[PDB]
């Protein structure tokens, strides 16, 4: 939070940029406090947050092109442009948090106002009692009812965050959407981890 | 005046402006290498707007043009070079530090122009100070008028 909320004031002080390098760069791990800034007071600090967030998770993907992009509510929207180096050989991505549950799908068309190539991120604030199958069939009951992933341009994956982090991720393009594989894990690290030398196996983490 | 300067300064779109206007200015006489890669990189800098981690790529620009020149063609592909890229010069040796460094700098040299008038009319009467100005400029009276 230091960091994060020191580089605010006024963005380029020539130590607040590598103190987020750091961040994205260190050992430690940090996903247990960059779903936190959900907003946490400044505003500002959503767009910092979501650099890190993607820039830490995305590692291996090769990104080249980010920008912060904002709605005159509750929406810090970030859309990144990215590439495969060596993995199914250009996609696309986003990430955005909301409120609850209800937000989400409250502006649920104006966020992704931004071949299947999108990736969407959705973090979402519910601080409260993990309870794994109420989450997962909430985030079912969308994705089966709401198909805008394959009419507005095409979502490959949307992958929801609940806040120490659970994640569920859903692909409303060919298969059920759920994902028993990734379940608690984000699969951007899908080829940092060489997981599909397992199809010999059934897998439990 | 102030409040628009302000604002001027501290907008991350200031510097490709300037790039924009003074590269487009010379097309010709410019190696196509450096070019491109110039394009190249104000390309990326202004895809990244709306970025904690935006940086003008002062460095990058800086650093084709130095390549070519370490190359170092000979006869009159030398001075040309240096000549005709001394515009770019200016704009990257302004924003070194970015944004920041660059408004710094001149509020900074306004304070400069104040102090550059007003410490030589300390230490005693008008008068006084002004024989002291004219017997610094034997050589031109009108920077004594313009203090």
């Amino acid at each position: 939070e230091s960091i994060f909320l020191s580089a605010i004031d006024m963005y380029g002080h020539q130590f607040c940029i590598e103190n987020l390098q750091k961040l994205i760069l260190s050992e430690t791990s940090i996903f247990d406090v960059l779903p936190n800034f959900f907003y946490h007071s400044n505003q500002v600090v959503r767009m910092a947050a979501l650099e890190v967030y993607v820039r830490r998770a995305y590692i291996a993907y090769e990104l080249n092109s980010v920008q912060h992009r904002q709605l005159k509510d509750n929406t810090c929207v970030v859309e990144f442009q990215f590439m495969l180096p060596t993995s199914h050989p250009q996609r696309m991505g986003g990430m955005v948090s909301f409120r609850t549950f209800e937000d989400f799908v409250r502006i649920f068309d104006e966020v992704m106002g931004c071949e299947p190539i999108h990736i969407l991120n959705v973090a979402i604030k519910t601080d409260c009692d993990i309870e794994d199958d109420r989450l997962a069939a909430m985030f079912r009951e969308f994705t089966q009812q709401n198909k805008a992933t394959l009419v507005d341009h095409g979502i490959r994956r949307l992958t929801f965050l609940v806040a120490f982090p659970k994640f569920f991720t859903f692909r409303a393009r060919d298969k059920f959407e759920e994902d028993r594989i990734y379940r608690h894990l984000e699969p951007a690290l899908a080829f940092q981890l060489e997981l599909n030398r397992m199809r010999n196996f059934d897998l439990t983490a | 005046w102030v409040e628009r300067l302000m604002k001027t300064l501290r907008d991350p779109s200031l510097p490709l402006l300037e790039l924009q206007d003074i590269m487009t200015s010379v097309s010709g006489r410019i190696p196509p290498n450096v070019e491109k890669s110039i394009k190249k990189e104000m390309a990326q800098y202004a895809s990244n707007i709306t970025s904690v981690l935006c940086q003008f790529p002062s460095q990058q620009i800086a650093n084709i043009l130095d390549s070519h020149a370490a190359t170092l063609n000979r006869k009159s592909e030398r001075e040309v070079f240096f000549m005709n890229t001394q515009s770019i010069v200016q704009l990257v040796q302004r924003y070194r530090s970015g944004i920041r460094g660059h408004m710094k700098a001149v509020v900074m040299d306004l304070l400069r122009q104040y102090l550059r008038v007003e410490t030589q009319f300390q230490n005693g009467h008008y008068d006084k100070c002004v024989f002291a100005l004219r017997e610094e400029n034997k050589s031109d009276m009108n920077t004594v008028l313009n203090y």
